């Protein structure tokens, strides 16, 4: 078989193919993840240089992994289909075994793993692409949101984002993001979503898919007129 | 020893690209342009042959349009004998799964799968990728009509109206011009004929330079019937759409 | 540059290594010649040993592959043996799985597919050797049939290798010119050695000695070479004449 | 039919005391009939003041206990000559007899 | 130069330089003695730590009652190859009831080192040995190179600034070799010759290892308080 | 186990299994569950060797589970069916095969039928209007095949269940300890906890 | 290009000597032995004040008498620690035993130098393992990508690492008691860290024979950080 | 150009360099030879005493392969003992099907095979060693040379190592002053001599000499060492003839 | 050993080229003309059999090979290359077609293979392309007579005639211009000699030039009599004398 390590230290005891592979998450759409006090709402940007495009039947950019987890990404969307049918193969696995849905940290730490083993493997390049995990952990209220790198390094975040000009979005939620006082709405948080992405995605037309998750395995998806009015209501309070 | 004459065919650029599939499009970008256009009641595929002969027997030659199953075809545009690989590979899929489940196979389904075994030639095995981009027409009764495309990358996309191969850009604008939802076939396969003529490099378009097919529920009583057309019925919609 | 070092393909259609495989063939500095009588084929090379340290009954590019195939090899001594216990296992194998005994034009074939493989996979050299085999054929006859490092093998009314092939080619060609026949009309071996001889003498303007050359002879159902002493008579015969 | 086991007598016997223990076993070594020997020794001292007999078929005896002499030799190797303990030794002996669990040493063993 | 990427490349005047590469590593490492009368035979290692929070890095290695080894490099490569030894005497024990000799313990170190400088992908391995021994034949003393050469000795020295103790073994020779019967002086001999590999620091407590094996001695390790006696 | 019995009805199937476990000379359990849902609207009762059952069921439903989160859709119950028999054809040529048998039933929410099928061990598949495994049958199906109509309602269905059942009570030698009955129809699986 | 397993001219493998580089760019780890028990404690150095810093795991347990923390590319740390929690219970299932320190750090040394054309690489994290056995009482080890271990009665790794071990070289005694030493650790992270120590960003762990291994809560720890405070401004 | 940089990569002139390398390491060993007689073989060859400190007869060369061959090599050792270890797999494998023990010609060709081999791939490196061999079969004696292209010829005599354009000379000597034979006690006498003609080339140190030989008259055709008296002997005869 | 080059060793270019494959047809450029006419009642195939010396027996060396019964094949560029896909092709006509239909494939499913066979060698790891180009002809039931070309990439193309090689530019015009679709079979061989003889530099005969139609069905061929249904090869191979017959008439 063939046995290359392609990824390896540089003298500056750096791996390049790891890094490269975070070149490709930066160029890719941008994803925001915020959580409230009983919800979590995943943010997606869709890059509109396409239309001509049927939204139908084209791949959507939030999955379930299973009925009370979602995860989206920012990178090659192809690399995210196969940390996705994983993640989805171990979550049937965990509860056929354990008698148990995963929690959100160990599907978390499950996606993390594949992406490190792809780092110190031969003949395989690493994954050009980040997560964001959201969900509750069976029996649970408290939100869950993580992130994982192709690094293969994960964590837990409050409000986070990834992708292409993440760095402003983060600004963003860094100042308009309390820990003391999370979003204690469906609709604040949402709210709060939706601004961090109009700081960066251009029209607020079908560019921004939103995702609400709440306790037990209640998911759904929001369609373009529920999000206009997001968007219309955002702007009438900006003039001012 | 070997690792000297090695490319390293799934490797990342500095910017987070990869070289192998960017060529690869490359190379994909000055095949034969294929079209798909979807209408309510079908969907239309036409493309364009390689700079002929006329010693090159037609009525026997398909470079362009095959059947994955009778509900399922693809245009092809890039390496004809790459596309040959994947397309016995899908149609095997596509029993695997009517004998599991004793259902056809969902169009996407099939799609997915074709698109993952592309995507793994640009992850691991040290291989160059196929060079070659699909656009797939299908029905099932979950969806009803749908148009995908999938590349060297892997990525696989819907579309009411899509081409590949040469001159995509001048194409996708002539198709965003023209085409409106509430379409029907006819008029697709219209578009689709016109768009072809006024993007090719050819003097003019003809029959001889031209596969074509649909995919139309016209066929008795809610069931989908596919059509490869013959040279003579090309030449007959030419002349019907007055091109020729 | 990597195009020269292995077989894959240069910008102008070559293969450099196997190019540089025939080059090879010639570094033992060494000539051979077939030609075909009525009953029989006759190989003879010349032999040089230039150590006295060496024992020269060990030294030979002559080799028995079967009973009835005998092989020269033109080319360095380890890839030449190399080639013959390949085709020593061939020819044995053949016979146990057919049940009859490989023709001389089949195990040709069989070395030249071996050679055609290793100029389209990377991890395996070129032999650089020519490889000519000899046999009296059951079906076909007298038979001569020369593979080489591309992989390429033809059938042979006669044929030269070596640094002087043209030479005793060309002289060889104009004697079939004249005769206007496919061999030599000679009805015993000893006599179609001695044309074998007289025309590489003539072909390379050298003079010969019993240790000087080496000699092969396939007639029917066995195939065999010749002591110093069975040589010498040849030259003999050869000088009152 | 080849019959991969036999039996060659033997008894022994172990008792433990306060603060010391005692393992016993006769010498005799028996086929069918037979004596082969009167004194073919069946206890043994296996290092670490650890004494084990394995009783039984004899020549699955002789195996496991060279297996297990040899396992104490390779626990000072990986640990530093730590010694092993009585109870770390029958451990031990567990997983070597239930590693034969489907084609099993015919012995009963004492240590 | 072009010549050093791979173990499988000569250069052009027969060199191998990854092998070169690797004898380097052992140079570098702390200095190990080993010498050897007709009764007994004595290694004797200086240890190298850290800094002063760090212990001492062990030298010596037991592969047998009757045998063992002492290192100079890359120490993860002597645990290989110490472990290969143990398995080597187990199996001689086990299958033949023989305690195997000191010369065939070299040539098996010998051919196993030797597969790791002629094989693509593999690297030589990057640590020297001295080993010592009683068998059948009497004491000896082993020195391996990384390369493959084992070479038999009355004594020597590897690592860094051997050449020292070296050469006082090679004046000594007459001496040290008739020391048999009395294992405290063939010690004394081996620590006097270690300390001509020193400058700057001494010989300390927790600094200096001794091995010895011999007529009714098995391997053993002397560390600690155990080598006061000989400071 | 032992008796797994179905019907299907004008608008929902019916599955009765009985709540015996037997480990040779005594009762383990008169309260045990023979069934496992494969989706909303699809329930697999089975019977077989120990063990073996429960292991193949869950197996099943693991993997209608992960078709229908990749998906986001549900399998028609043709297509579990078809699924369900492939795996024990292709364990009949095993090494060591599933012994367990099988009946399942779906509510099909595109045709808006209720559907049965009877899958053994072999993997041999019938779609029926009433099925057994076992000695079940040799009971049963001369009721069914007396008093079943395609029209019945649940309740008329349940009647003839518990006429079906009665006559098991009565002939079978061994006690089972009654049944656990679900039915399978447009709103999903439910128990019947009164029989 | 060039082999994974090459030696330099110096003698050294490349890609060793490059993953210490690595090393050297991780947040810093402390540990310190004393006869009353064995601290560790990290810098957790959160890259945003949205990354909820409790989900930062650097201290890790392998057995109740064994803990270990790490520094460098922590994502290559967690198969060295499936293997040593594997390591330690597969012995403690084979000898009805705890296993010895040494041979725990031993079994995850012995991964180090797998790696050629078996891993692709090195892996770019050093640990420190900490624990207790009856044999040889408290220990520290420092585990390298190299293969190598060496113990200490104190260690530091990571970037601020050979300023904090001149610190322990000046401050470690034989006498310590465990409170001094958890003290210590506080300070010299303190010393080194870029960000102001707080209960938030550094994390503190200890092992005693008694209660085995414990990270200690944000409330325990911040407790011990004004009791530092404390301490310093008294002289 | 960098044809030379990968075993099995002919140059524009037909050769392979990496081969051509090896023979650098073999010309940079010690010499080692040997001599054909009547009825059987010697070998002999030059250790050289790098140290007083190695032990003396005890760092052993030469090499028995099954019971009637011999083999001494120069260049990279551990090169030479990889081979004889094959030697022996090779000569085991032959008796085992065979019965008999392997005739010479059959065991050159054997090891040749194998040296070849070495030069068909760039994922392994040639024999860094020249290596003599022969002993006594059913068809008498026979002694070879084996160079690291896999290339081997019989030879009367032979000699490899830095030592070798002396040794040969003095060989070619022995075979026109002896042209009907010379015996194997002869042999060993003109063995040690020419060893220590050839040690002219590596004079810096001093050396020890080793010889082994097979006879059918004086070894029952058995690979044996000299040892003791004749060893003495032989070295006497030497030293003379250095004054 | 083993092989460790499981890489490829054809890979895209910045501008899409795929190296191998273009000099694998050049390499085919170089090679001598063959070419191939499809008549309505058979189909010609023909090349020159350029001897490499005059000792050389050169009917011992096939420029043209049945394939099977029905099935012949010509070539341009490699000969080695070529041999060993005729080995191959002939057996993928056995292994995946014979032993399971019980007959003999159709020429464009044999073609099928033959170029997955090339399309392989040309990503599969470790191997270079074939350097040669295919002419296959051949007659089925239900297809009639047919004419392929396979290039180096493993694409194929149906041609009514065509030429590969040398002078195939040249050829291929000559061919336009006489080529119709009511061709009887000796028209198409008289044009397939008018057609090479531009081509072939020195002697032009039956012995220099390989030619093979696939015609009628030849009982006398078979071998055996007494079943109607089998009625013979429709692969032939002319003979010197048969094509010198030809030349006078020319």
């Amino acid at each position: 078989g063939y046995d290359r390590a392609l990824s390896i230290f540089s003298p500056d005891g750096h791996i390049f193919q790891v890094e490269y592979a975070l070149e490709a998450v930066k160029r890719g759409t941008c994803a925001v993840g915020v959580k409230g006090k009983n919800c979590v709402v995943l943010g997606c940007e869709r890059r509109s240089t396409l239309k001509l495009q049927d939204t139908r039947i084209t791949p959507s950019k939030v999955s379930k992994i299973d009925s009370h987890v979602v995860l989206s990404f920012s990178g090659l969307n192809a690399d995210s289909r196969i940390l996705i049918e994983k993640a989805r193969v171990e979550a049937q696995s965990h509860r056929l075994t354990l008698e148990d849905p995963v929690t959100v940290e160990y599907l978390t730490r499950y996606v993390a793993g594949v992406q490190q083993r792809y780092t110190q493997s031969g003949g395989v390049r690493p994954f050009g692409v980040s997560t964001l995990i959201a969900g509750f952990d069976p029996r649970d209220d408290e939100p869950k949101l993580y992130q994982t790198e192709p690094s293969g390094i994960y964590s837990s975040w409050s409000a986070q984002t990834i992708g292409r000009n993440s760095k402003t979005v983060r600004e963003f939620l860094e100042k308009n993001y309390d820990r003391k006082e999370p979003p204690a709405t469906v609709e604040e948080c949402v709210k709060l979503t939706v601004r961090s992405l109009l700081e960066v995605v251009q029209t607020g037309a079908k560019n921004i898919e939103i995702t609400v998750v709440k306790p037990d395995s209640d998911i759904v998806a929001l369609s373009s007129e529920e999000i206009n009015q997001y968007v219309t209501q955002i702007e009438q309070e900006k003039q001012e | 020893g070997s690792r000297r004459y090695d490319s390293r065919t799934t490797i990342f650029s500095p910017e987070g690209r990869l070289y192998q599939v960017e060529y690869a499009l490359e190379s994909i970008s000055h095949a034969g342009t294929a079209i798909g256009i979807m209408a309510s009641d079908g969907i239309v595929l036409a493309a364009e042959r390689k700079v002929t002969s006329t010693l090159l027997e037609q009525d026997t030659s398909t470079e362009k349009l095959y059947k994955l199953n009778d509900k399922i075809a693809v245009a092809v545009a890039g390496l004809t004998a790459d596309a040959e690989i994947l397309i016995n590979t899908a149609r095997i899929h596509a029993q695997n799964y009517l004998k599991t489940y004793n259902e056809d196979i969902p169009v996407e389904i099939l799609v997915r799968r074709l698109s993952d075994i592309k995507q793994g030639y640009t992850q691991h095995g040290g291989l160059r990728p196929f060079g070659v981009s699909f656009i797939y027409a299908g029905y099932d009764d979950r969806y009803g009509y749908q148009l995908y495309t999938s590349n060297p990358s892997g990525n696989y996309t819907g579309w009411k109206a899509i081409s590949v191969g040469a001159n995509t850009s001048a194409a996708q604008t002539l198709l965003q011009m023209d085409y409106k939802d509430d379409m029907k076939v006819d008029d697709a396969i219209e578009l689709a004929l016109k768009t072809l003529s006024k993007t090719t490099d050819s003097s003019a378009l003809t029959y001889d330079r031209l596969e074509f097919a649909t995919i139309r529920k016209g066929a008795n009583d809610g069931e989908v019937y596919q059509k490869i057309f013959k040279p003579q019925e090309i030449k007959d919609i030419l002349v019907k759409t007055g091109i020729t | 540059g990597y195009d020269r070092h292995i077989t894959i393909f240069s910008p102008e259609g070559r293969l450099y290594q196997v190019e540089y495989a025939f080059k090879a063939t010639n570094q033992t500095n060494i000539n051979s010649l077939a030609v075909r009588g009525k009953d029989c084929t006759v190989v003879i090379s010349q032999k040089k040993v230039p150590d006295k340290l060496l024992d020269p009954t060990t030294v030979s590019y002559i080799f028995c592959i079967s009973r009835t195939i005998g092989m020269v090899v033109n080319g360095p001594i380890p890839d030449a043996r190399n080639a013959a216990l390949r085709a020593k296992a061939e020819a044995a194998e053949f016979r146990y799985k057919y049940g009859y005994d490989m023709p001389c034009d089949v195990l040709a074939k069989r070395m030249a597919n071996l050679s055609q493989i290793y100029t389209q996979r990377a991890y395996m050299r070129p032999l650089g050797v020519i490889l000519t085999f000899v046999s009296v054929d059951e079906e076909l006859g007298p038979s001569i049939y020369k593979t080489d490092p591309a992989g390429y093998y033809v059938g042979y009314k006669a044929t030269a290798t070596g640094p002087k092939q043209q030479e005793i080619t060309t002289n060889l060609e104009n004697h079939f010119k004249k005769s206007k026949i496919d061999h030599i009309n000679e009805e015993s071996w000893e006599k179609v050695v001695e044309f074998a001889i007289t025309h590489m003498i003539d072909a390379l303007g050298t003079e010969f000695s019993k240790n000087d050359l080496e000699v092969g002879v396939a007639t029917k159902d066995k195939f065999f070479t010749l002591s110093a002493e069975n040589i010498e008579e040849r030259l003999v015969a050869i000088a009152e004449q | 039919q080849f019959n991969p086991y036999g039996d060659n007598g033997g008894t022994i016997l172990g008792i433990a005391g306060e603060d010391f223990a005692v393992l016993a076993g006769d010498t005799r070594n028996i086929t069918d009939y037979s004596i082969n020997s009167r004194y073919e020794p069946k206890v043994f001292d296996c290092g670490d003041n650890i004494v084990m007999s394995a009783n039984g078929f004899a020549a699955d005896g002789d195996a496991l206990v060279k297996r297990f002499k040899n396992s104490v030799k390779w626990y000072h190797f990986d640990h530093n000559d730590k010694k092993l303990s009585i109870n770390s030794a029958a451990r031990n002996i567990q997983h070597l007899l239930y590693g034969k669990r489907f084609f099993p040493y015919y012995v009963h063993t004492i240590i | 130069n072009n010549y050093d990427g791979d173990t499988v490349t000569f250069s052009p005047t027969g060199r191998l330089f990854q092998v070169e590469y690797a004898l380097e590593a052992i140079k570098q490492g702390s200095v190990t003695v080993g010498l050897r009368s007709n009764t007994h035979a004595v290694l004797v290692a200086l240890k190298r730590n850290a800094d002063e929070l760090s212990s001492y890095q062990k030298k010596i290695i037991k592969c047998d009652e009757h045998m063992g080894l002492s290192l100079a490099g890359l120490a993860p490569d002597a645990r290989v190859l110490s472990n290969y030894l143990r398995q080597q005497c187990n199996y001689s024990s086990l299958v033949f009831n023989r305690k195997l000799a000191v010369e065939r313990a070299g040539h098996l170190l010998c051919d196993k080192a030797q597969k790791n400088t002629q094989s693509y992908g593999g690297r030589p391995y990057g640590v020297g040995l001295l080993i010592i021994g009683y068998d059948k034949s009497g004491a000896h003393l082993l020195e391996f190179q990384p390369s493959g050469n084992v070479t038999e000795l009355y004594g020597t020295a590897i690592g860094a600034r051997s050449q020292g103790a070296k050469t006082y073994l090679e004046r000594t020779l007459d001496t040290f070799i008739k020391i048999d019967g009395n294992p405290d002086e063939l010690i004394k001999a081996g620590v006097e010759a270690i300390s001509q590999s020193l400058r700057d620091e001494s010989l300390t407590v927790d600094n200096l290892s001794i091995a010895i094996v011999g007529k009714d001695t098995p391997f053993t390790i002397y560390d600690g308080e155990a080598v006061a006696k000989y400071i | 186990m032992d008796i797994i019995l179905g019907i299907r009805v004008q608008d929902s199937v019916i599955l009765a299994s009985s709540k015996a476990v037997t480990r040779g000379i005594s009762v383990l359990k008169d309260s045990d569950d023979k069934t496992r849902q494969l989706s909303p609207h699809t329930l697999m009762s089975f019977a077989g060797e120990a063990g073996d059952t429960v292991q193949f069921a869950e197996y099943i439903q693991a993997n209608i589970q992960l078709y229908s989160i990749r998906e986001d859709y549900e399998l028609s119950p043709q297509a579990v069916s078809s699924f369900v028999r492939q795996e024990l054809a292709k364990s009949i040529r095993s090494r060591r095969p599933y012994q367990v048998n099988v009946l399942i039933g779906g509510y099909d929410k595109k045709k808006n039928k209720p559907e049965l099928y009877q899958i053994d061990y072999l993997g041999t598949k019938v779609e029926l209007p009433y099925g057994a495994h076992g000695y079940s049958g040799f009971y049963t199906f001369s009721l069914l095949d007396h008093h079943y109509r395609p029209d019945m309602t649940t309740e008329e269905g349940l009647d003839l269940l518990k006429l079906c059942v009665q006559e098991l009570e009565k002939r079978m030698p061994m006690d089972f300890k009654g049944v656990i009955v679900k039915i399978v129809d447009k709103d999903g699986i439910r128990q019947v906890d009164d029989f | 290009d060039r082999g994974v397993s090459t030696f330099s001219p110096e003698g050294r493998l490349f890609q060793v000597e490059y993953s210490l580089e690595a090393i050297k760019l991780g947040s810093t780890a402390i540990g310190i032995a004393t006869k009353e028990g064995v601290v560790l404690g990290v810098e957790k150095r959160a890259t945003s004040p949205l990354l909820e810093s409790d989900s930062i795991e650097k201290i890790v347990e392998i057995d109740r008498h064994i803990g270990c923390a790490m520094s460098g590319l922590t994502a290559d740390a967690r198969s060295m620690i499936e293997h040593a929690r594997t390591a330690a219970v597969t012995h403690n299932l084979y000898y009805d035993e705890d296993i010895n320190v040494e041979s725990l750090t031993q079994s995850v040394c012995d991964l180090a130098l797998r790696f050629g054309e078996l891993m692709s690489r090195p892996f770019g994290v050093a640990l420190l393992i900490a624990g207790h056995d009856a044999d040889d009482g408290y220990q520290l080890f420092h585990a390298e990508p190299s293969g190598t271990f060496y113990r200490y009665n104190a260690k530091a790794i990571g970037s601020g690492s050979e300023g904090a071990q001149a610190e322990l070289l000046n401050e470690w005694h034989s006498s310590l008691t465990l409170k001094e030493a958890e003290l210590l650790v506080l300070k010299i992270l303190k010393q080194v860290m870029e960000e102001k120590l707080d209960e938030n960003n550094a994390q503190l762990s200890c092992i005693t024979k008694q209660d085995g291994f414990k990270i200690y809560d944000n409330e325990k720890t911040a407790e011990l950080i004004k009791e530092l405070k404390e301490k310093e401004a008294a002289e | 150009t960098g044809y030379d940089l990968s075993n099995s990569v002919f140059s524009p002139d037909g050769r392979n360099f990496q081969v051509e390398y090896a023979v650098k390491a073999v010309e940079n060993g010690t010499t080692s030879i040997g001599i054909k007689c009547n009825d059987g073989v010697v070998f002999a060859v030059e250790k050289l005493i790098t140290s007083k400190l190695l032990v003396p007869q005890k760092n052993v060369k030469i090499q028995v392969v099954d019971r009637h061959i011999g083999c001494v090599y120069s260049g990279l050792i551990p090169d030479g003992r990889h081979l004889v270890n094959r030697g022996r797999e090779e000569a085991a494998s032959f008796k085992k099907l065979y019965k008999t023990p392997i005739p010479i010609p059959a065991f050159a060709d054997r090891l040749g095979q194998y040296v070849q081999a070495h030069t068909l791939y760039n994922s392994v490196r040639p024999f860094g060693v020249s290596t003599i061999f022969g002993g006594v079969d059913k068809n008498g004696a026979h002694l070879y040379m084996l160079e690291p292209s896999g290339s081997y010829w019989g030879y009367k005599g032979a000699a490899t190592g830095k030592g070798r354009q002396s040794a040969k000379a003095e060989l070619e000597k022995l075979v026109d002053h002896h042209p009907e034979g010379l015996s194997a006690r002869e042999a060993v006498k003109q063995a040690a001599k020419i060893i220590y003609l050839a040690h002219e080339d590596n004079k810096e140190k001093d050396f020890e000499l080793e010889i082994s030989w097979c006879s059918l008259s004086e070894t029952n055709g058995l690979h044996k060492f000299v040892k003791g008296d004749l060893l003495q002997e032989a070295i006497d005869f030497a030293q003379k003839e250095i004054n | 050993m083993t092989d460790r080059y499981s890489f490829s060793l054809t890979t895209f270019s910045p501008s899409g080229k795929l190296g191998q494959i273009d000099y694998a047809l050049t390499a085919v450029k170089q090679g001598v003309t063959s070419l191939g006419i499809k008549a309505t009642n058979g189909v010609v195939i023909a090349t020159e059999k350029k001897s490499s010396s005059p000792l050389a027996m050169s009917e011992t060396l096939s420029k043209v090979s049945l394939l099977t019964p029905d099935i012949g094949a010509v070539y341009s560029g490699m000969g080695p290359d070529y041999r060993v896909l005729v080995d191959k092709s002939r057996k993928v006509a056995h292994t995946s077609y014979k032993r399971i239909y019980g007959e003999y494939p159709p020429t464009k499913l044999l073609v099928s293979e033959v170029a997955k066979i090339m399309q392989e060698a040309t990503q599969s790891g470790g191997v270079r392309p074939f350097g040669v180009s295919l002419l296959i002809a051949g007659h089925d039931e239900f297809n009639g007579f047919s004419l392929y070309q396979v290039d180096p990439s493993g694409s194929y193309f149906p041609w009514k005639a065509t030429a590969i090689g040398k002078g195939s530019v040249a050829a291929k015009t000559f061919l336009e211009k006489r080529w119709n679709d009511e061709l009887e079979l000796e028209d198409a061989i008289h044009i397939a000699l008018l057609t090479l003889k531009e081509s072939v530099e020195g002697e032009f005969n039956g012995d220099t030039i390989e030619l093979a139609i696939i015609g009628d069905e030849n009982p006398d061929l078979l071998g055996y009599t007494g079943i109607p249904t089998d009625k013979g090869p429709r692969f032939r191979k002319l003979t010197s004398q048969e094509i010198n017959d030809r030349l006078e008439a020319l």
